């Protein structure tokens, strides 16, 4: 993180916030895991 | 893009998009070069195109 580079998967939520709120270090849990309840895995090219 | 049908982009559900969707994606390129000598030119290469 000193070299301007950040480890770890990324995401993509909106929320609508007006209290504190840090990218880096998110406090809360994060919404959804690949393996959990109701996700899924897009394929190769993301066909609309 | 006309050699390698593997490398297509595909946006939306095109009907190529339904074919080139089933290309396997090692397919592609060379397999086997068959070189002898380091910093000659290889003999024989070997690629799906």
């Amino acid at each position: 993180n000193l070299f301007n580079v950040a480890r770890g998967n990324l995401y993509l939520v909106q929320t609508a916030t007006n209290g504190n709120w840090s990218p880096m270090a998110p406090v809360a849990a994060p919404p959804f895991v690949r393996g959990g309840p109701n996700v899924r895995v897009v394929g190769r090219f993301g066909t609309i | 893009a006309l050699a390698y049908p593997g490398r297509a982009v595909l946006p939306t559900q095109t009907k190529n998009a339904q074919f080139l969707s089933t290309a396997i994606a090692d397919r592609i390129g060379r397999l086997d070069r068959a070189n002898l000598i380091g910093g000659e030119v290889s003999a024989m290469v070997e690629c799906m195109e």
